[PDB]
């Protein structure tokens, strides 16, 4: 939220962890079609410090900050020779959080009082 | 267990947060936000000016509070005004105490 | 929550006056607002029963008083002619009733040869004897199930329950009574006569202290038990005395350095001092000598109910001021502005239980063996605090230091000195080298001629960064340190 | 909160003056977002410039009397929003130098 | 309300209850600066009914109903040797004094807000 408030840009991050052959390859698809590699930057695989043969990699795709408020999607596709059918897609939206419910409760009484 | 995010006595705005543990597991603990706001409903627009018009519209922007016109008197703060007290011919400006409990000299 | 503190639970017999004292944080507002004693009605909020502003209810008319002691920071409500009707839930507080700032007091009135003693204390029971027969066959008798089920053997053998603490003659003396020991024993001598035994848990001595402050407990137990090892509980929900400090040597892990224990006096009354009180220190602290240490039954105990105000006037003090070995530190110790200093004692800790602090320095200027020279106290920042310094970064110096004063409000603020070996910020030993980094040099690197009475500045290389500082006394112990002006930065030890 | 009223033709250029508190952490110009009602940054103290306003605006810093100036090279008649300058991380409520075109 | 229905003049009363010693001095100030003493007429301290050693005064100000209906703030200022700065003041006017309707407008926003 911190950076979102800046109202300048939005950073989304695929974070891929546990791939052993370490020839993994992330890619970003937004609006059903792949985005040009200029926007997204993918780091090289690095050893998992908390284990052994598992590695990890990031991929941070930056975007217009109001696009993120637009309500887009930005899928990310880790394709790596180990996932069941070779591709895995993930999607993030402004409403990707589990639904938040309010509980507004307006006490218009003049008795029932507050608590320090 | 409440973590008091803010307690603004200029606006009676208290925000506290709590991780309520409904179920006996992880990832089912509800993180909350307990905003509590007390509306004066009889305070003037200018708290330090008794003769100002009554305040009807109360705006609370939870970002300006997380980090200026007040809505409620702070009980620890001494609020005073100046009133003319003409007695005899001698009009004198005197320092009236709007909140009398908190305005006793030390 | 509310910083108001009072008796969580009063109780008394009908027709007997009760006194309920409520503590509030002493400020001008708190000292001049309305003090109210209300009764939480079953459905409806408080009905104000008495107020500091001359109000008294339908009842409490001539029965009650409410006195305000602003200097103590308290107000005491006295209720005479107590009755069974005057039992329930009350609140004592400040300001408006429907407002919070208050404390809940649960008052209960109980309907109105007897011997009442505290638990673990001497008691004796009398049983009239017929003199016509020289000595009829008698023993001790107990009130359990309509017939004194064997409580003392007539041959003199002790019951397993009342073991090793009873003597019989008609007088029977028993000491170290547990809570369940007392009862209305019917004894005969067969000439049956009644008797009464009562055990009462000592009422806690309420102590209202401030956050980031200090508290003192005075365990004046009876001399008799005096020599038995003593301790200090902290009563939890279920009966389990999280032993904090012990005379035997037990120490609580989350109370290191800080706590100091005075040695036992002629009688058996030692004081326990706690410093740097935090919100988790609020609870019942139970004394009690009974060699083992664990608060176990059949022991004289004394109780306190500490309440730590979360709205304290004591300002923040840097809890740790770790520094470079061979360098120096600066410890700004706050004190009460109202009352100026008498003796600025500055101490160490022996342990988490004994912890007898060793006044490294005093306002007179007496310094300890190893800190002779390499330590000083320099009053200013005068406005209600000071700055004790300690140059020449020895390792052993790691620990906790107390900023004692013999004024009134004795906060014994504690500071942790975490020493870490590293680059020294100023240069070495004279004969006269001295050096402090350019980043640290924004101030004014100075020299002082060290006197245990008073630090006095004397000439040296007084220029810009020069290799950075230096010392010259072209023609003892000396100091070459940075000064902020109001406050002070680190030191330098030259000979 | 003042709102400068500037007019210019399709090629007419507009300059914007805003105070500079010398904080230099973040000083920015913000077009009014009419599609949602909030405020969206166009130029700030770190190169971010809007794609629709690509290379058509620039910022200038002056310590003589603390000027932050926005210079717009071109102008495509696109209705300029409320170019409200502000300071700090929070864009929406950091507003001060209100300007409308 | 019954007096306000007649549209003649309205009487606003200032009650000073609780004081001690018996001297108190009340002044009235219509929206700003002082009203001249023909208008109101405070009484004299007279021992409160049921509070042994405290007293009470009462000062009544008579105004035109329009004047009270336009919406003027009328202030009662008491000088006593027992108040904080010897003086205090309470103002009341058309909509604060026992209004028929409460008209509020809570407008909370940014309910989230990185706190
Ligand atoms: C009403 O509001 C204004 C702000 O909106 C403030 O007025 C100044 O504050 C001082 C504080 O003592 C007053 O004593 C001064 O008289 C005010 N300046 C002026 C204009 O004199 C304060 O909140 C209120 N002041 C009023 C209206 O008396
Ligand atoms: C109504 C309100 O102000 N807060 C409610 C509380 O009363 C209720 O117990 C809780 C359920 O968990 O949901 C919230
Ligand atoms: C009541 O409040 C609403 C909303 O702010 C406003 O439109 C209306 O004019 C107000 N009416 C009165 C009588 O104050």
């Amino acid at each position: 939220r911190e950076q979102l408030n800046l109202r300048e840009s939005a950073t989304i991050t695929c974070l891929v962890t546990g791939f052993s052959p370490a020839d993994v390859f992330v890619q970003w698809m937004q609006r059903g079609q792949p985005l040009s590699p200029e926007k997204y930057v993918t780091s090289a695989p690095m050893p998992e410090p908390q284990a052994p043969g598992r590695y990890f990699a990031h991929s941070i795709l930056t975007v217009s900050e109001e696009e993120w408020n637009t309500g887009e999607t930005y899928t990310c596709v880790v394709a790596h020779e180990a996932l069941p059918n070779r591709v895995t897609e993930r999607t993030v939206d402004k409403s990707t959080g589990k639904p938040t419910l309010y509980n507004v409760s307006l006490v218009m009484s003049d008795t029932a009082g507050t608590c320090y | 267990e409440r973590i008091v995010l803010v307690d603004n006595k200029c606006k009676c705005a208290r925000i506290t947060s709590r991780i309520i543990r409904s179920s006996e597991d992880p990832n089912e603990d509800i993180v909350e936000r307990n905003i509590r706001i007390i509306v004066p409903l009889n305070n003037r627009e200018n708290i330090s000016d008794p003769t100002s018009p009554l305040r009807t519209r109360f705006v609370y922007h939870l970002s300006d509070l997380c980090k200026e016109t007040c809505y409620t008197y702070d009980r620890n703060k001494c609020y005073t005004a100046v009133v003319p007290l003409v007695y005899g011919g001698e009009t004198k400006m005197v320092e009236t105490a709007l909140t009398p409990d908190a305005c006793y000299p030390d | 929550k509310s910083p108001i503190f009072g008796p969580e639970e009063v109780n008394s017999v009908e027709g007997n006056s009760v006194s309920i004292t409520c503590y509030y944080p002493p400020t001008s507002v708190n000292r001049h607002t309305r003090k109210y004693w209300c009764r939480q009605g079953a459905r409806g909020g408080c009905i104000t029963l008495i107020s500091s502003e001359g109000y008294v209810s339908s009842k409490y008319a001539g029965r009650a008083n409410l006195t305000n002691f602003p200097e103590n920071g308290t107000f005491v409500v006295n209720i005479a002619q107590l009755s069974q009707d005057d039992s329930g839930r009350y609140k004592c507080g400040l300001g408006i009733n429907s407002r919070g700032l208050s404390f809940d007091v649960s008052l209960e009135v109980s309907q109105g040869k007897v011997y009442t003693v505290d638990l673990g204390r001497t008691v004796t029971i009398n049983c009239p004897f017929k003199t016509e027969n020289a000595q009829k066959r008698k023993s001790l008798y107990k009130q359990i199930g309509l017939y004194p089920v064997l409580v003392i053997d007539s041959s003199g053998y002790v019951n397993p329950n009342y073991t090793g603490r009873i003597r019989l003659d008609f007088s029977v003396v028993i000491n170290q009574l547990r809570l369940s020991d007392a009862g209305q024993y019917l004894c005969q001598a067969s000439n049956k006569k009644n008797a009464d035994l009562q055990v009462l848990k000592p009422e806690p001595e309420l102590v209202y202290e401030d956050l980031r402050g200090s508290v003192t407990f005075h365990c004046a137990l009876g001399p008799e038990v005096a020599n038995v090892a003593k301790f200090l509980c902290r009563q939890s929900s279920g009966e389990n005395c999280d032993v904090v400090v012990n005379t035997l040597g037990k120490r609580a892990p989350a109370f290191e350095g800080r706590i100091l224990l005075n040695p036992q006096d002629k009688d058996g009354s030692f004081s326990v001092v706690i410093t740097g009180l935090r919100k988790e220190d609020a609870g019942r602290y139970l004394c009690g000598a009974h060699s083992d240490g664990q608060l176990q039954e059949g022991s004289p105990i004394q109780a306190w109910q500490l309440f730590v105000n979360e709205e304290s006037t004591i300002p923040r003090s840097p809890t740790v001021v770790k520094g470079v070995a061979g360098g120096s530190v600066a410890v700004l110790c706050p004190y009460n502005r109202k009352e100026s200093k008498s003796i600025k004692y500055w101490c160490l800790w022996e342990g988490a239980q004994n912890g007898r602090c060793p006044l490294l320095v005093d306002s007179e200027g007496w310094v300890k063996a190893q800190y002779e020279g390499r330590l000083s106290l320099l009053e200013e920042p005068g406005n209600g605090t000071f700055t004790v310094i300690l140059n020449q970064l020895t390792s052993r110096d790691a620990g906790f230091y107390w900023c004692l004063t013999n004024g009134d409000t004795l906060w014994r603020t504690t500071v942790e000195i975490k020493i870490i070996e590293g680059e020294p910020n100023l240069k070495v030993p004279g004969n006269v080298p001295c050096h402090f980094p350019c980043k640290f040099s924004s101030y004014e690197k100075y020299w002082c001629k060290w006197n245990n009475t008073g630090c006095q500045a004397l000439p040296s290389q007084d220029e810009g960064p020069s290799k950075s500082r230096l010392v010259s006394l072209t023609l003892g112990w000396y100091w070459c340190g940075v000064k902020q002006g109001h406050f002070y930065g680190e030191t330098a030890a030259v000979y | 909160l003042p709102e400068v009223k500037v007019e210019g033709e399709l090629g007419g250029s507009v300059t914007i003056k805003c105070p500079l508190p010398e904080m230099h952490v973040r000083i920015y110009l913000c077009r009014e977002m009419a599609g949602s009602g909030t405020c969206g940054t166009v130029v700030s103290t770190t190169n971010f410039i809007k794609a629709e306003y690509k290379g058509r605006v620039t910022l200038k810093q002056y310590p003589r009397k603390n000027l932050f100036l926005v210079e717009v090279t071109q102008l495509t008649e696109s209705d300029s929003g409320v170019y409200a300058c502000g300071a700090g991380m929070n864009t929406d409520r950091g507003k001060t130098q209100k300007v409308t075109l």
